[PDB]
């Protein structure tokens, strides 16, 4: 393979620790409401303009 | 029937008519309607209204 003893072996742990925080950052959101609209009484909710739609 | 007839000679400041038969004028009635004037479909934001 011809693997120096040096840098290389850091390098290992350093991709390991990389790949361990993207995870953790892409599962450490919490299941939540991040989404927002967190004002209880909006069941009319229209921040825009006029003419809007829910699907295609 | 006691603030809107003035006898003559007397202030009519707060009166509606002043005359020479002003003891003997009264409401035959009177009516009032009241109109509210206010801004509909108050805001809500994060933090409320």
């Amino acid at each position: 393979m011809d693997k120096k003893k040096l840098l290389y072996w850091v390098g290992g742990g350093l991709v390991l620790i990389l790949i361990w925080l993207w995870f953790r950052n892409r599962p450490a959101a919490q299941v939540a409401s991040n989404w927002e609209g967190p004002p209880y009484m909006t069941y009319n909710q229209p921040q825009a303009g006029s003419v809007t739609l829910p699907v295609a | 029937n006691n603030t809107a007839f003035a006898a003559v000679g007397a202030n009519p400041l707060e009166a509606i008519y002043q005359g020479a038969g002003a003891a003997d004028c009264e409401f035959e009635e009177i009516s009032y309607t009241v109109y509210q004037s206010y801004l509909d479909q108050l805001p809500v934001g994060q933090n409320g209204y």
